[PDB]
RNA sequence: GCUGAAAGCAUCUAAGCACGAAACUUGCCCCGAGAUGAGUUCUCCCUGAAGGAACGUUGAAGAC
RNA sequence: GAUGUCGGCUCAUCACAUCCUGGGGCUGAAGUAGGUCCCAAGGGUAUGGCGCCAUUUAAAGUGGUACGCGAGCUGG
RNA sequence: GUGAAGAGGGAAACAACCCAGACCGCCAGCUAAGGUCCCAAAGUCAUGGUUAAGUGGGAAACGAUGUGGGAAGGCCCAGUCGGCCUGCGCGGAAGAU
């Protein structure tokens, strides 16, 4: 509600095209159209889109909530980007970044996976990987596709785990 | 079999059984319901009448 | 892809020059001839019809003279039909060789097997025998308990009980080739097809891997 | 006199196409069952079948409320012995629509012979283009 | 699990989206238009026909 | 003025409150080997001796169906 | 009180439950218990709300920011906080054709 009523400045280098339900914002990053909920009623007015309730629905406000608050990746992530990044402790696993091919060889066979289109990969170190992408929904998706084949194991703390993330190790049963 | 008969022919004009039998009862009319089905089979131009009369009579 | 048709004839063996025998089956075949070719704008599903053999002139009908007649072949013992594999296209009177089977090497067969009549439940489905002593009284075969009391009521579909044993069409998977005979039409293939000699068997690509 | 019985020579019959994009089940098969019977007639009789023949195009598109989209389950018996089948609603209407209207449609009406002949006059399409052209039918709205 | 408010933060969920079992529907083998919804294609006969049945020699088909 | 009784042989059917095989959480879970719980009923589940013993196996699960089954057999 | 010695209508079927005591007849009407979407005669009726669980169409001790209405409060230049009475829901909840 709080993050609902306060205007979100829209920079230019956008299109605001309301095709009714749908919205694009074809642009710097590409476009996400969605029928949105028949309950949040938005205008174009002035480097903003005002969303308020439509009578007879339920939810009104605390979808409005969402309107501001998922698609303010839509304001921030177009023109921002946004960047990920992992590490490995532990050696034995090899998971190396070929194109849009990610092959791994973990003592198993070797897996393969794929990468999307507006994603980029980088090592500058042969244990650290910085991810640069566009949508949040996307790059935590192909985190989730990264962090989950070594997770981070809690004796030694060995696999593949994030930059920031806490790992509490413990003892190993004395008696 | 008169009631349904009845009513089919009475939906046929734009108006329920319920409300024509009502409206025939407030208008003063005794006839019963096989002469009104028999009319109602035979000759459409006297039924459309007496419906006419009922929607008159109940409003 | 397409298949062939041919005769079994007998079961022989063939010698390896290490010294290991290998027991081999033989199928005599001969060309078979493309009658029809059915396609997707009429019908519904692409697929050929072929025929092999020979029959006399009086045991063939006028409407199957006819019929023959339109493709310009000759008549034939029976007709079959394979489905076309999506991408090959034959013509109408095509003769289909024996060469065609030199580099798939795994072959399945099919066909009729034999018939053992009215065979009863220890041929048939594999039960047990009852004790043929201590005080066993006029039941050495029979199947025994069939159901439960005043329950059920109502013996189950599907029971196992007597009946015909065998004719029945069959298939048998993942038989190696052993030697494709192209100037005397024959096909050595390791292992048992079945049925008994003089019948007609379908030889086909393995579906499988 | 006596009552007049409605004759099955005299009678007479017409010929109606229903759409069925964003209608909810039973208050269509309502209607159909009760124009397929016969009783929006003046000419009623039980006994004889007076009904209207009706064609239902866009049988996909069909829409229910509430989580009967994915909680309803169908189900039938093989007869044999220990099998039984379940489907959930959207993969019988992925699979045919046609079952899914002519399975409604059949219990709203009455059991014996009488039941499979007013049955046999509704014939239902999963597109939008029926080869019923001829009779010249008429659109009705339900 | 990802994004994400109601509840300025947080959260697998209320809106949308990604993984996940010898289980489920397919896939493999056989029966299968008496499916009365009785389907499809090719040829043949009709201004005593096309064919079918009876009889005979019989079969690695078979209780008849 | 009749509903044939326990165990064994042949033949099965179903449920899941799961013995093996498949997927996970926690662990006082270094690994191996374990303990318990969540999901899962497609397939399988031993032979001899007088409740116990000897020896195999991944396993030798719990149960209703007149404590299944004598117009099928046994009379112990 | 009913059945035994009583039929009819309703409760899917249901001697003892609810309405009601059959001399005979007719293609006439008004009602009782129960009901008005189709099977199956009659309201897809009228006005104001509640439930989102197929609850309605089976159940306990106990548990939880589900949801509507009400009374009383503490702090505060735009609200927040957890205590009480109350209507409707949710988990607790595994069987053998």
């Amino acid at each position: 509600s709080r993050v609902a009523k306060a205007p979100v400045v829209v920079p230019a280098g956008v299109d605001v095209k309301i095709n009714g339900q749908v919205i694009t914002i074809k642009g710097k990053n590409g476009e996400l159209t969605r029928t949105l909920n028949d309950a949040v009623e938005v205008k174009h007015a002035d480097n903003t889109l005002t969303f308020g309730p439509r009578d007879g629905y339920a939810d009104g406000w605390a979808q409005a909530g969402t309107a501001r608050a998922l698609l303010n990746s839509m304001v921030i992530g177009v023109t921002e980007g946004f960047t990920k990044k992992l590490q490995l402790v532990g050696v034995g696993y090899r998971a190396a970044v070929k194109g849009n091919v990610i092959n791994l060889s973990l003592g198993f066979h070797p897996v393969d996976h794929q990468l999307p289109a507006g994603i980029t990969a980088e090592c500058p170190t042969q244990t650290e990987i910085v991810l640069k992408g566009a949508d949040k929904q996307v790059i935590g998706q192909v985190a989730a596709d990264l962090r989950a084949y070594r997770r981070p194991e809690p004796y030694k703390g060995k696999g593949v785990r994030y930059a920031d993330e806490v790992v509490r190790t413990k003892e190993a049963k004395k008696k | 079999l008169w009631i349904a008969r009845i009513n089919a022919a009475a939906r046929q004009n734009g108006i329920s059984y319920s409300k024509f039998i009502n409206g025939l009862k407030k208008a003063s009319v005794e006839i019963d319901r096989k002469i009104l089905a028999d009319i109602a089979v035979f000759d459409k131009v006297a039924f459309t009448a007496l419906v006419e009369k009922a929607k008159a009579a109940l409003a | 892809m397409i298949g062939l048709v041919g005769k079994k004839v007998g079961m022989t063996r063939i010698f390896t020059e290490d010294g290991v025998s290998i027991p081999v089956t033989v199928i005599e075949v001969e060309a078979n001839r493309v009658t029809q070719v059915k396609d997707l704008a009429n019908d519904g599903y692409r697929a050929i019809q072929v025929t092999t053999g020979a029959k006399k002139a009086n045991r063939v009908t006028k409407p199957e003279a006819g019929h023959f007649a339109k493709a310009g072949v000759e008549a034939g013992r029976g007709l079959w039909e394979f489905r076309l594999a999506e991408g090959e296209e034959f013509t109408v009177g095509q003769s289909i060789s024996v060469e065609l089977f030199a580099d798939v090497k795994k072959v399945d067969v099919t066909g009729t097997s034999k018939g053992k009549g009215f065979a009863g439940t220890v041929k048939r489905w594999n039960f047990r025998t009852q004790d043929a002593t201590h005080g066993n009284s006029l039941s050495h075969r029979v199947p025994g308990s069939i159901g439960q009391n005043q329950t059920p009521g109502k013996v189950f579909k599907g029971k196992k009980m007597a009946g015909q044993m065998g004719n029945e069409r069959v298939t048998v998977q993942s038989l190696d080739v052993v030697r494709v005979d192209a100037e005397r039409n024959l096909l050595l293939v390791k292992g048992a097809v079945p049925g008994a000699t003089g019948s007609d068997l379908i030889v086909k690509p393995a579906v499988k891997a | 006199m006596k009552t007049f019985t409605a004759k099955p020579e005299t009678v007479k019959r017409d010929w109606y196409v229903v759409d069925a994009t964003g209608k909810t089940l039973g208050r269509l098969a309502t209607e159909l069952a009760r124009r397929l019977r016969g009783k929006h007639k003046a000419e009623y009789t039980p006994h004889v079948d007076t009904g209207d023949y009706i064609i239902v195009l866009n049988a996909d598109k069909v829409a229910v409320t509430g989580n009967k989209r994915t909680d309803k389950v169908y189900y039938h018996h093989t007869g044999h012995i220990g099998g039984i089948k379940q489907a959930t609603f959207e993969e019988m209407i992925a699979r045919r629509p046609e079952r899914v209207i002519e399975i409604a449609v059949k219990g709203m009406l009455p059991k014996g012979p009488l039941g499979r002949a007013m049955f046999r006059k509704l014939k239902v399409y999963a597109g939008n283009e029926h080869n019923h052209a001829a009779q010249q039918p008429q659109v009705l709205d339900i």
